């Protein structure tokens, strides 16, 4: 008994320039009619050296519908590089769309997303200070860490 | 320090976020 159940990702934010916006068609199975607003958060792991430091890119709201298997397309800018350190920003991060119904998460797609230079001189070998200029997100479709869970759509 | 990049995001995948 769950209202969405989000199925496909097509992720099109595949590794491209940081400040590309993250792009994630996803294909979600509207399981039963809705009430509420569909709450899908994208959450850039600000620092993989702090997880507190999770970011918010974009938050789509998808309104009560009655059902439907069907695929939308995300896109959100880039977060705060300034927020990310050094490990993190030439290194491995975590970007998970939580699909939030009514404040209440279930599901979470932690796309990892590996930052590594653009330029191949920079890939060669890597600037001690992280260039999110020079920065290229390959968002490990590899890797979708993809954490469901079950919550209450309703006031039960 | 916080060198085991993975397991941090692996925390906030499984239920750190939310």
């Amino acid at each position: 008994m769950a209202k969405v159940q989000v199925n496909n990702v097509v992720v099109l934010d595949n590794p491209s320039p940081f400040y590309n916006p993250f792009q994630f068609e996803i294909t979600f199975e509207c399981i039963e009619d809705l009430s509420e607003d569909l709450e899908w958060k994208i959450i850039y792991v600000g620092s993989a050296e702090s997880e507190e430091y999770d970011q918010v890119l974009d938050s789509v709201l998808v309104g009560p519908v009655p059902a439907g298997r069907h695929m939308f397309v995300f896109q959100a800018d880039a977060p705060n590089p300034g927020l990310i350190p050094d490990a993190d920003a030439v290194g491995v991060t975590v970007v998970l769309i939580t699909c939030t119904y009514r404040g209440q998460e279930f599901i979470r797609v932690g796309y990892y997303v590996n930052n590594e230079y653009t330029e191949t001189e920079l890939r060669e070998n890597p600037p001690v200070k992280p260039d999110f200029s020079k920065l290229q997100r390959n968002i490990l479709a590899s890797n979708p860490r993809v954490t469901r869970f079950h919550i209450n759509w309703e006031d039960n | 320090g916080a060198m085991g990049k993975d397991i941090q995001l692996a925390r906030r995948i499984r239920g750190e976020r939310a």
